[PDB]
């Protein structure tokens, strides 16, 4: 619901070219805030927001070392999958794992989620009740198995309930500005003749933050169906979020088409038009 | 799944040795703690994967390697009367998850070999004024003058080891509290009916594991070599 | 050992002003494996001073990444992205058009 | 330290419930055990426990509470191979170092003699050798057997044996010297 | 922070 701590794990074997690929990164809501890559000498986690700057090295020492046994475990898992699957020792193959937890409005525990996904597909997913597992195949049985006998569900479920959900109310309080006080977007729309009898509208929002967003064009306040191209939600590189809507009008017929913009962080949805 | 060796062994000050252990279960992060009597467990040193070691809490005197996933040597560098103490292998899944401990090893760090000597074993009879006013009979088993401190106290009825009836002191104590080289005595006792006892065909014996020196330790003495044995005492049954 | 095609897009951060310093980015996602090289060109060269963002995915797994420099544009120097991966036989190479 | 229990000794009757408890200093800790150990042997895993609350496998409950920074077992219907030394332990994930382990809480559980009728016996050798040994018996549990004044003579504490088949158990202390100075009689004083 | 608990598979 309100609020969440994720993080996303990605490994990766290159046989012969030494250990895996590891990177991880945690994201408050929409916004990254640390990274661990294993490319490096003496791969660190490191802070990826300003307001993590300020954090001692106890922080960074734990999540260094926390990182690293990551990177160690999912090497192992990475070739016991391989046996499971019974792969050549040449292919590169792919490791992942997200997981997460949410707040209810009353600023506890609402949800958690885990999942991991060998070569891009579901391999192993822990169930809603945090208690049992869901398995999609032979392989990924001997895992369940495996987990059950380990008590693994009860262990994910401490940190899921508990530890995510507290250090999560940490990251909130430090980051107050940039998390809960929203960025609404910056809302235009520019015009492009295509030929002599019609133009495109191009409804522009910039800036915003987070990124969940709806742009909408009606036509004398209602849906049309003319040509309306969506571009995909993208990051601006600073924090911030972008997405546009287009429509073909007719030339001369601009001014009978609005475009509906939605976000948390506008008071009320605004409506906008073209302003020759 | 964890096989830790060995089981005791006496060390004289500034010889070196290493305790083995191996597992099975393949898991990342093993693991080395000490205990002194009547104490917790603290961490020595621990791995984390094959080829990482880390420092635990009392690190002096030990080193450890982890060439392969599945042993995690200890090796104590330069023996010690500190260093006297019971010491648990583990392995684990995780950093943080269950420990699985092996069956020990416990070591005694001594300033000669020739402080080592194997118990006398003697067999009490019961007293006959307990027989008359109880219908039972206590037996005491009693070793004498051990060390170290390594003991296993059994009792065995007409050729079956028994564990009804019986009764272990905890610790021995020592004979010479003063000496820090002192030997250890250590009793039992075996408590069987007043008719059991009195049919003289029932054989008694107190059976006492001892742990010393190996074969390839070195004796120069008079006396005989203060090597692992048994030492047994016995008493048959008695009308009257 | 699924393989998904990278979707590509290039813009600026802030709207475009001859003249006047910006940032130039390539989004790629959708993608998988992660693998992939990305380049920013100017006038079909190579930008050396290219950053990059941290490897994360979706909902769906597939994967997502900007890179992004400094640069002021003018009206005569021309921008693209040039973005590789096992699904493409060939680069496939993007021009940045100010007004998308 | 970091883990503190309490060493005890404790004693629980037979049949009553035992409580332990520990408690620990950081925060960080998000991991929890309680071991037991026999005499010289190694610790075995009683029960884990990860969520606040409660756990409960037969006879044993563990109450975690991460606010207040303990944990606690509870031991119902206590029996004599319930004697033991429990031996906290956390997963401290601030610091790493595997699992940190208090000092241990030593627990006996004392069974009620039904007719204690303290006596002492004196035992001759089975061997001609006229040596000897004093046996202090049939003493209830809340007797305690005091240690020994003179360096030449022995006192051993006391321990408690079950006649399994006559449903019948009894304590017992053993002393023992080498003067011939020494008498039974008031040994155990 | 970084979960501690890292299943086997």
């Amino acid at each position: 619901g309100s609020h969440s701590l994720k993080y996303f794990h990605t490994s990766v074997s290159r046989p012969g070219r030494g250990e895996p690929r590891f990177i991880s990164v945690g994201y408050v809501d929409d916004t990254q805030f640390v990274r661990f890559d294993n490319d490096a000498a003496s791969p660190r986690m490191v802070p990826r927001a300003p307001w993590m700057e300020q954090e001692g090295s106890e922080y960074w020492d734990r999540e260094t070392r926390s990182a690293r046994d990551t990177a160690q475990i999912f090497r192992v898992n990475l070739r016991t999958l391989r046996g499971y699957y019974n792969q050549s020792e040449a292919g590169s193959h792919t490791l992942q794992w997200m997981h997460g937890c949410e707040l209810g409005p009353d600023g506890r525990f609402l949800r958690g989620y885990e999942q991991f996904a060998y070569d891009g597909k579901d391999y192993l997913t822990l169930n809603e009740d945090l208690r049992s597992w869901t398995a999609v195949d032979t392989a990924a049985q001997i895992s369940e198995q495996k987990s059950n006998d380990a008590s693994e569900a009860e262990h994910q479920r401490a940190y899921l309930e508990d530890t995510c959900v507290e250090w999560l109310h940490k990251y909130l309080e430090k980051g107050k500005e940039t998390l809960l006080h929203l960025e609404p977007p910056k809302t235009h729309v520019t015009h492009h003749p295509i030929s002599d009898h019609e133009a495109t509208l191009r409804c522009w929002a910039l800036g915003f933050y987070p990124a969940e967003i709806t742009l909408t064009w009606q036509q004398d306040g209602e849906g049309h169906t003319q040509d309306t191209e969506l571009v995909e939600t993208r990051p601006a590189g600073d924090g911030t979020f972008q997405k546009w809507a287009a429509v073909v009008v007719p030339s001369g017929e601009e001014q009978r088409y609005t475009c509906h913009v939605q976000h948390e962080g506008l008071p009320e949805p605004v409506t906008l038009r073209w302003k020759p | 799944g964890v096989t830790q060796t060995p089981k005791f062994q006496v060390l004289k000050t500034g010889q070196s040795m290493t305790l083995q252990c191996a597992q099975d279960m393949n898991y990342e992060y093993m693991s080395w703690y000490r205990q002194d009597p009547g104490m917790g467990l603290r961490l020595i040193h621990y791995s984390v994967s094959a080829g990482l070691t880390d420092q635990g809490e009392v690190p002096n005197g030990y080193n450890v390697s982890r060439s392969t996933t599945e042993d995690f040597p200890l090796r104590l560098l330069s023996a010690a009367p500190s260093q006297t103490s019971v010491y648990f292998c583990a392995s684990h899944r995780n950093r943080l998850t269950e420990a699985f401990f092996g069956q020990g090893t416990r070591l005694t760090v001594v300033e000669d070999l020739k402080n080592v000597f194997p118990p006398e074993v003697a067999v009490f009879e019961p007293s006959e004024a307990e027989i008359s006013h109880t219908q039972k009979a206590t037996l005491v088993c009693l070793a004498t003058g051990f060390y170290p401190d390594h003991v296993e106290l059994s009792w065995w009825v007409n050729g079956k080891e028994v564990h009804s009836g019986v009764c272990t002191d905890p610790q021995p104590l020592k004979e010479q509290p003063a000496l820090n080289d002192s030997r250890y005595a250590l009793s039992s006792r075996l408590r069987v009916s007043a008719t059991f006892w009195q049919d003289p065909r029932n054989h008694f014996r107190c059976q006492v594991q001892f742990y010393g020196l190996s074969e390839n330790d070195e004796w120069t003495q008079d006396r005989a070599k203060p090597v692992t044995q048994i030492v047994s005492a016995e008493a048959w049954g008695r009308a009257d | 050992m699924i393989q998904r095609t990278p979707k590509i897009q290039v813009y600026s951060r802030h709207p475009a002003e001859n003249g006047k310093s910006n940032f130039l980015n390539c989004y790629v996602s959708g993608f998988h494996p992660s693998d992939i090289e990305v380049d920013l060109l100017k006038n079909g060269e190579r930008i050396e001073k290219v950053e990059h963002s941290d490897l994360s995915f979706s909902k769906d797994w597939s994967f997502y990444l900007l890179y992004y420099t400094e640069f002021t544009p003018t009206e005569k120097d021309e921008y693209a992205c040039r973005v590789n991966h096992v699904t493409l036989s060939q680069p496939k190479i993007v021009k940045w058009d100010r007004d998308m | 330290k970091e883990v503190e229990q309490n060493s005890g000794p404790l004693s629980v009757p037979e049949g009553a419930i035992a409580s332990l408890n520990c408690t620990y200093s950081d925060r960080g800790s998000v991991s929890f055990f309680w071991y037991r150990q026999y005499s010289g042997k190694s610790p075995e895993l009683i029960m884990s426990i990860y969520l606040n609350g409660l756990k409960e496998d037969g006879r044993f409950t563990a109450q975690l509470n991460k606010a207040s920074q303990y944990v606690s077992l509870l031991i119902r219907d206590s029996q004599p191979s319930d004697s033991a030394t429990y031996l906290c332990a956390v997963g401290n994930h601030n610091t790493g170092n595997m699992l940190t382990f208090g000092g241990g809480t030593r627990l006996m559980v004392k069974p009620h003699i039904q007719n204690p009728d303290p006596a002492v016996y004196q035992l001759r050798d089975s061997k001609s050798s006229d040596k000897s040994v004093c046996l202090f018996t049939d003493f209830d549990s809340q007797t305690n057997v005091s240690q020994s004044k003179d360096s030449d003579v022995y006192i051993t504490d006391k321990c408690v044996l079950d006649m399994r088949s006559m449903d019948f158990k009894s304590n017992s202390a053993v002393a023992w010297s080498n003067k011939s100075d020494f008498a039974c009689a008031n040994a155990f004083n | 922070i970084l979960n501690p608990f890292l299943p086997l598979l």
